[PDB]
């Protein structure tokens, strides 16, 4: 893969760093270390607080706000890492930025990086 | 404590009657800073946007524990009943730098 | 990252779901998954990590090849599996400072299901044996309420560990021997620097009885680090360098020594074939054999990777099959179940490879498991 | 198998071995010191990919030589004292590797036994935990107090005294973002709505803040890594698509200079962009401005790039454009004479060293960590 | 790179793991961490205790005892790993055994690997 | 504590006495490990092997802290001076199969 060419969305395979949910995650796959595209992982604790992006799912046409709510309270998984950033700003504009630690709200006040998940809050706008 | 919380999920924007106490959320900002009620008084944010927003209250404030608010995505709800005078502060947890102020007289 | 084929079909089939899903409306509503109840194709991965101050273990469902959860460690853990799957455990060490500053040593006890700790219990005076990763340098009783730790400085000692009071018991002083094989809830079994084994026998209070057997191998003979147990069978499985395997049989509580096979031929040893690896040997209770790591090599070259599986009858020990595995093997295991899964994990790929048992076949694979994952350890369930 | 730098360095080190043992001098083992911090040393810090706990590499960028190492925790931020008498890092640990109880707090090292010599535990546990900036953790001009900052519950600037080896305060600041300190008491942020915070503090009581007027539309993104000389009090700040703003403050308020773009107008139509990390470096004594670029997407903004254009501060004239040859994710330069260029790759896990008029590649040291990032110089002379 | 092939000592780099004082080091060469063949690196801690084996100079063609010492109290330095195990016994033969961490009499009581140093402290034969 | 050390590290063999009370090491081995003496006597470690040795006296033996004494080269020499009536057991610290015992009367 070129790593500088348009980023490229998919609907078949949420375990590959093109799946159309992962158009602005930053970390590891939930899905690959026993979570699944929007749960958490047995063991971790779940953000309630997350950066969002819309992305273009190409299966309907639609644009859906994605929620990239972290799991937390385990070291990083280490598998399935993915790092893309459609529409994503820096830190002035937090509610968009995915260098942060999404873990705000999680149980038992877990801070550390283990998987984000990708939940769709609804849609277009 | 200092609250009572009327529905511990969020509800949608069309189930809040008509003379009520309402707090709009647009642009990344509450409607108003520091609201004022009275003791025994509802507050109702209700998101008008997309982007999920909430309301929390640090430990403490409200009781011994955080009040954390569930997040509403547009068109939800969510609602407190102010039991005691007093201030409080709450932001919104993703976005520290929505604050508001609640002032029950 | 480049994904297995079990990765890609279950992947696809996740993807599918969730379209599926989308389409019928029905809203994301984020939870916190429990694992699958512990079954007999459960298989449990732990990453050393190459002496990391900081370790991971991966659960995982070897019928599907996914990961089904985690457990998080510190410096060189040592795991154990309760065999009825009703729980899991370690013997882990942190401390204050990520590697420096005060040390913890402490025992975890975690439900299998939910992976959350449910008794974390501390061991004084920082008892443990810093050691890269021997399953059985940390043992459960048969009934799994004691775990059993060793020591090895300033003194050869046998922690005791009541799982079930959630309570450090007390140290026992020990001969000058080495890993731990309980066969009931106060009597194991360890091997010894002059080459017998050394029974021991632990009262409520006081110094332990202590039985020698008679030496069972050479000075000049050396025993592997991972020999293979089976706490349900009482059978002690130990290969040397040569892939000689001494068989003791623990089962009434007394060692009765079996007699001693050959895992290569004579041809084979002559052309330079020898066990290597790491768990280099696995068990197969209810079909009673034998699967030993080999491959030509040097003989100061023990710990390299293998690629060949001898498979042997225990009682035998004819041949019964060999397998050229199609990858560098350091760790084997088997499921304990019917028709097993020969499980094969490369350190170096980061990898389990999991194999047909019977045929020797590659079935799937799991790969991304940490930084030098080493050990492989099963429930026996049946 | 090695460099090229390292084989030479071991085997230079073999001979010597052989000589002494040819001679029969007995193998007498100890702890080594680090070199003297110099102009060229540099900290190669592995956020390994936010794993719970992480590693600082010191490095000889001279000999291209791993002179040391600091272990840290999750996510930590490092800073070094310009004046090369410390370093010092905010970190993260928790009782359990990455649960159980909390514990945020920093530690200042002695940069030639790399020894710790305070411990300063921060109550509450106010370290904003993100991937790497720089600026978010950073040393007065007259290096005695540390400032970091805390996102939630509420934006805040921690403030913790080095000198007397304490925690202090966390001072309340507006809807603000990163730390470039001007005075002992004096140090600005950068705002939401596009200002700039003045924040001067003084032992107790508000501190004061001032406004600067907004600078840039909210449609410009500026990004996560402005270069930042305290010396010479000039920031740095690229946006996604190259134009420059630079902000004087080494007078104690902002002077904004005339807005410069890092690309052709050319360039951004053939679709040139910045992207990476570390994008932008700035070098003092020469007033110039290093920016990796490439061919990319808009939207492909922390990818690495395999090229860096030079060129002046004051006049926006390209001087220079060099092809990196590697994926590269982070840039730094050595603050001496004739200055050294940093690119660090994260995929590769090294840092190679490029001769900074040239462009040429010199040397390199891998095997940095699992996915280094973050380059840090002392601006020493 | 055959690694079952027989260990063949070289006498010109001690950053390979074939050079020939590294006949048995299980970890990291502590010269690619800021130590030296014989020194540790600033800030850690020199275990007295050691495993050892004997190791061939090809150059003077003697064997001479190494002892592998550990510099400790740091996470793992991650460069130069290797392992190798000429003359390598099992732990109840402790002396010659080298995946035991071999930190103790280290000052400060610290117990974590960093990397290994590889001194002469005599000659075997 | 309930004894002194001489040397802090350890030196040649030479340096010795000659019927000085003396403990050799070979063959993995404390060569005498019940060695009786009196108040005020040195007893000397030799060791004779290739293979690094010490003595190591646990926390509690020789006063509160552990002595863990420096490792000795084939044919360095270490000692320490008893100075009071009691049992004292030491081990080596790589190879803690290596059991001694000094019985001061
Ligand atoms: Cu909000
Ligand atoms: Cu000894």
């Amino acid at each position: 893969t070129d790593p500088r060419a348009k980023w490229v969305p998919q609907d078949n395979d949420i375990q590959a760093c093109d799946y159309w949910r992962h158009c602005s995650i930053d970390g590891n796959i939930c899905d690959c270390s026993g979570g699944s595209l929007t749960n958490c992982p047995p063991g971790t604790k779940l953000a309630t607080a997350s950066w969002v992006a819309s992305c273009y799912n190409p299966t309907d046409g639609q644009s859906y706000l994605i929620a990239y709510r972290d799991c937390c309270g385990y070291n990083v998984s280490g598998r399935c890492p993915c790092l893309n950033t459609e529409g994503e700003l820096p830190v002035y504009r937090p509610e968009f930025a995915n260098d942060i630690i999404w873990c705000f709200g999680a149980e038992d006040d877990a801070m550390t990086y283990h998987c984000t998940i990708s939940p769709i809050v609804g849609k277009a706008s | 404590d200092k609250a009572t919380i009327p529905s511990e999920s969020p509800f949608a924007a069309a189930e809040v009657a008509d003379g009520a106490i309402v707090v709009d959320i647009a642009k990344m900002k509450y409607e108003t800073p520091e609201l004022h009620v009275k003791v025994g008084d509802t507050v109702t944010w209700i998101n008008r946007e997309a982007m999920p927003h909430n309301v929390h209250f640090v430990a403490g404030v409200l009781g011994e524990a955080a009040l954390k608010g569930p997040m509403m995505k547009k068109e939800q709800a969510y609602s407190l009943t102010f039991t005691e005078a007093g201030t409080y502060d709450y932001h919104c947890t993703p976005h520290p730098f929505m604050r508001g102020k609640v002032v029950v007289e | 990252e480049a994904e297995t084929q079990a990765q890609e079909t279950q992947g696809q089939a996740a993807a599918r779901a969730a379209a599926a899903d989308l389409a019928a409306g029905q809203d994301d509503e984020p939870r916190i998954l429990e694992a699958p109840a512990p079954d007999a194709r459960r298989v449990y991965v732990n990453d050393p990590a190459h002496f990391a101050a900081v370790t991971q273990q991966f659960v995982i469902d070897g019928e599907a090849g996914r990961v089904i959860g985690m457990i998080d460690g510190g410096f060189l853990p040592n795991p154990v599996v309760a065999d009825d799957g009703s729980f899991i455990a370690h013997a882990s060490t942190v401390f204050s400072r990520i590697a420096r500053g005060e040390r913890t040593d402490y025992v975890e006890v975690f439900d299998p299901v939910t992976l959350l700790p449910t008794a974390d219990i501390e061991l004084p005076d920082a008892p443990r044996f810093l050691v890269g990763t021997y399953p059985w340098m940390t043992s459960l009783t048969p009934d799994g309420k004691t775990l059993l730790f060793y020591q090895f400085s300033p003194a050869p000692a046998v922690g005791v560990v009541d799982l079930e009071g959630k309570a450090f018991k007390r140290m026992l002083d020990v001969p000058d021997c080495y890993h731990i094989f309980p066969t009931a809830p106060d009597t194991f079994f360890m091997h010894c620097r002059d080459g017998s084994l050394a029974k021991v026998a632990f009262g409520t209070e006081g110094t332990p009885e202590i039985t020698h057997t008679e030496v069972f191998h050479p000075e000049d003979e050396f025993l592997i680090n991972h020999p293979a147990y089976s706490q349900k069978a009482g059978r002690l499985v130990w290969p040397t360098y040569t892939g000689k395997i001494h068989q003791i049989d623990l089962s009434s509580g007394d060692a009765k020594f079996l007699p001693a096979v050959e895992a290569l031929t004579e041809a084979e040893r002559a052309d330079g074939w020898r066990p290597g690896g790491w768990q280099q040997v696995a068990y197969h209770r209810a079909l009673d054999r034998i699967y030993l790591l080999v491959d030509q090599r040097d003989e100061w070259r023990h710990k390299t990777a293998s690629r060949f599986v001898v498979v042997l009858d225990a009682k035998t020990g004819e041949r019964l099959a060999k397998f050229e595995m199609g990858h560098e093997i350091d760790s084997i295991n088997v499921s304990q179940d019917e028709k097993p899964l020969l499980y094969a994990l490369s350190t170096g790929d980061k990898t389990l490879y999991i194999h047909d048992a019977e045929s020797g076949e590659e079935l799937r694979s799991v790969n991304q498991l940490g930084h030098g994952p080493q050990v492989i350890t099963t429930a026996d369930m049946g």
